[PDB]
């Protein structure tokens, strides 16, 4: 008896819907829960929903069941930067509440960056530690960072903070060495 | 099409499920206790296995002290208890690489709504001998920055540790902070082409230019790393890389 | 309470001794189905029924666990008062008429069983009988003790007489009950 | 003599008139002795001896495990009717009726079901009722009932004895006569 899942990653515009579809194999199954996980953490319960039941909704989440097909979606409308996370389906039954688990989606929510003004900065020095540190900050989020192709220099990959009273969101991503002919300027990519 | 029947009800925690600690990392051959404690009065409870990259799968389940259904268990190292109908003790004897993964408890009220506490991932390890904290830094913002934008962007480094399983945490004036503030959702490899590459992970904490500008404000970096305890034994030349919090600091500055 | 017909859709049955336990259904009377714990298997013993739906054993096993812990808590709070033995009552008679030469059943009801623990066994010319011998599970009574009734299959003839034995902690010694044609 | 302790969980589905009227009542049991009681009719559990007191309150004041209770009659009882009593209730097997010589008449009414049977005796076309003994019904265990109906009697030469029955599988009444050899 399994649960099967697609897709297994999915990147989807703020503000745009997200869809994730699961089967099962079970025609007993009647109970169908989704979780929602973040890294490091524990699966959510979000929502759930019962073999006597087509559809349900909960503010921007809906969840769909057909009994015949043995099918059953996930719908997220107008997708938060906070909806980013790892999504589970599962399916029990009667006589058997313990839960099979889908193999996941990825979901990845592409920020949107109103007022981008990409721009490198270079952080003052650390007494503790020989490394120099550039930073890339407020770029579009449809800027490439590419990884490191020097085995002394690090890069990572971006992520997106949120200065909370500000209304205000930005991208930044890292790049760090201690080589001494290490510099900021273009130590990234592009446009 | 199948008949239904009447369920009992086992007779007589928190108000979340709880697991401690967060990460457990050891070698082969030792012995292994993960804990899980509870939504008060819930009498059925499910440990879950996680592996990297997929979902959790069914172990065993406890209806009150009784074992509903134990035919998830992997094999014979691996047993659980529920003494007293709360709290739950997976017990892994002789580990094994294999065992690797986040072990997940889940309880339930009657039994079918079940809910997830945030898991306890167990790291087995060939040996010790690669096992390091890391090392911390503070990098303060940049006065360009600060001069273009009005913001002030903090980094934080965290190198050479390993294995891969770090909490990254930013302290301003005695409390936590969120706001403003991103961790690489995934560590880098310091050296990708060894499967003994320790790692390094970085944060930013963005915060307001008069924020950043008032020398009273104090900032701190912090690191938790899960490695040995007080009672393993050691024997490299160097530090026993103990289960510790490492950090770094910087202050306001006036200008 | 008054009504045209009562199913028993969970006789859940666990007791200390072994320790062991026991699931059926039943529906005015009689035993639709059992599961064994054992295997994990719902089992019909008149296989006609599995038409009328299925079962996931699971289901039991579930009971089982809250049975186990239930009984527990229970033997405390009624100060380990142990079970009182009763004593069976055993009545032996055929299914049909009974015509030499022609096939039948023998049936042996052992009723006001408490607790659910028995041996019945067949004896053919004071012989144990192995052949021909079936048997229901514990059925439940409103009194919540059990019955049990065992089978035996025969040729009625002139050459064989016939006992059920039948032993239970509430007997002294082995209680026969004879029949014979 | 080993000590034991039973417990027992009974969920008692009680159907009339189709399922017009369906009742739902769960025994949590302790040996022989019923301590807690879920009845549809009353909604919440009741104690039925001070051990099933604490039992109850608790029960009663959790709504996940109220509500469960409450749903049991739609979720278990019409449910399983659907699935599998309405079927079983379409069970029908035809009586075998033989007379027998124990002066005594013995009509032997044999593997029928359901249990609903009425049996009358006649001498010459007259009823007789003053000579009559019945057992009670008698349940074989194997889905089939049975049962004995005697007739005290003087059978002059030339009189016609007639075992009469009917059974909601029969259209018509078997008949069955014994004449004086």
């Amino acid at each position: 008896e399994n649960v099967e899942q697609h897709p297994s990653t999915l990147s989807v515009q703020e503000g745009d819907s997200a869809v994730i579809k699961c089967t099962y194999s079970d025609s007993a199954s009647n109970y169908f829960p989704w979780y929602k996980q973040e890294l490091g953490k524990r699966p959510q319960l979000i929502i759930d929903i019962r073999s006597n039941v087509g559809e349900k909704k909960d503010q921007r989440i809906a969840v769909t069941l057909n009994k015949t097909a043995k099918h059953f979606s996930l719908h997220i409308t107008e997708t938060q930067p906070e909806d980013s996370a790892v999504y589970f389906c599962a399916a029990s039954s009667f006589g058997n509440e313990k839960l099979t688990f889908g193999t996941g989606t990825r979901l990845t929510i592409i920020p949107n960056i109103q007022n981008p003004d990409p721009a490198v900065y270079q952080l003052r020095d650390s007494k503790s530690s020989d490394k120099s540190v550039c930073l890339f900050t407020d770029f579009d989020s449809q800027t490439n960072v590419s990884q490191s192709k020097d085995s002394d220099v690090y890069i990572t990959d971006k992520c997106v903070l949120d200065m909370r009273s500000m209304d205000f969101k930005s991208n930044s991503a890292v790049a760090w060495s201690n080589k001494s002919d290490f510099a900021c300027a273009n130590a990234f990519n592009n446009s | 099409q199948l008949v239904h029947f009447v369920r009992d009800f086992a007779q007589l925690g928190g108000a979340g499920v709880s697991q401690t600690p967060s990460n457990k990392v050891t070698e082969k051959g030792k012995y292994v206790e993960l804990r899980c404690d509870p939504i008060s009065g819930h009498t059925a409870l499910y440990w879950y296995r996680q592996s990297l990259g997929q979902g959790p799968e069914f172990l065993i389940y406890f209806q009150g002290t009784g074992a509903a259904d134990d035919s998830g268990l992997p094999n014979d190292r691996f047993f659980a208890v529920r003494p007293e109908g709360s709290v739950s003790t997976l017990k892994i004897q002789r580990t094994e690489r294999g065992d690797s993964a986040v072990y997940l408890c889940a309880t339930s009220a009657l039994g079918d709504t079940q809910y997830f506490g945030p898991g306890t991932r167990l790291t087995v390890l060939e040996d010790l001998k690669n096992v390091f904290p890391p090392e911390v830094a503070v990098f303060e913002p940049s006065e360009a920055e600060i001069s273009h934008t009005q913001k002030a962007t903090l980094v934080c480094l965290a190198t050479g540790f390993y294995p891969d399983h770090v909490e990254l945490s930013w302290w301003v004036n005695g409390k936590e902070v969120h706001s403003g503030v991103c961790t690489d959702p995934q560590p880098l490899k310091e050296q990708p082409a060894l499967n003994d590459s320790r790692y390094s992970l970085s944060s930013r904490l963005r915060v307001s230019a008069t924020f950043w500008q008032n020398p009273r404000n104090h900032f701190r970096c912090q690191v938790q790393f899960y490695g040995l305890s007080e009672n393993d034994e050691w024997t490299q030349d160097r530090a026993k890389p103990v289960t510790q919090i490492v950090s770094a600091e910087a202050w306001g500055r006036a200008d | 309470i008054v009504a045209d017909h009562v199913a028993s859709c969970g006789v859940n049955l666990y007791q200390f001794y072994g320790p062991s336990g026991q699931y059926t259904h039943e529906f005015d009377g009689d035993e639709q189905f059992y599961v064994d714990l054992e295997r994990k298997e719902t089992a019909w013993r008149w296989p006609e029924f599995s038409k009328f739906g299925g079962f996931d054993p699971q289901g039991a096993l579930r009971n089982m666990a809250v049975a186990k812990h239930n009984l527990n808590i229970m033997i405390k709070r009624y100060n380990s008062t142990a079970a009182t033995n009763e004593v069976p009552e055993v009545t032996v008679f055929s299914k049909s008429p009974v015509t030499l030469g022609q096939p039948n059943t023998l049936i042996c009801l052992v009723d006001n069983i408490f607790p659910p623990v028995v041996n019945i066994t067949w004896l053919s010319n004071g012989q144990s009988v192995t052949e021909g011998v079936s048997e229901t599970s514990f059925l439940s009574k409103s009194d919540h003790s059990f019955f049990k009734i065992s089978y035996l299959t025969f040729l009625p003839s002139a050459d064989e007489i016939y006992d059920c034995k039948v032993e239970h902690w509430g007997l002294d010694q082995p209680l026969l009950k004879h029949w014979e044609p | 003599s080993p000590e034991d302790f039973v417990y027992q969980f009974k969920g008692l589905c009680y159907f009339t008139n189709g399922t017009e009227r369906v009742r739902g009542v769960t025994r949590h049991i302790y040996n022989r002795e019923e301590y807690v009681r879920f009845d549809s009719d009353v909604g919440v559990y009741r104690a039925v001896t001070p051990q099933g007191r604490p039992v109850a309150e608790y029960w009663n004041s959790q709504k996940e495990v109220l509500e469960g209770a409450r749903a049991s009659v739609d979720r278990v009882c019409r449910h399983n009717y659907e699935v599998a009593y309405r079927g079983i209730l379409q069970r029908r097997v035809e009586p075998t009726v033989t007379i027998s010589p124990s002066n005594l008449l013995i009509c032997s009414v044999t593997d029928f079901y359901p249990s609903q049977i009425k049996v009358r005796w006649f001498r010459n076309d007259q009823e007789e009722t003053a000579g009559v003994v019945s057992t009670p019904l008698i349940r074989n265990g194997d889905w089939t009932f049975q049962i004995l109906v005697m007739l005290e009697m003087t059978p002059q030469r030339g009189d016609v004895y007639t075992c009469h029955v009917e059974h909601p599988s029969l259209q018509s009444p078997i008949t069955v006569e014994w004449r004086a050899q």
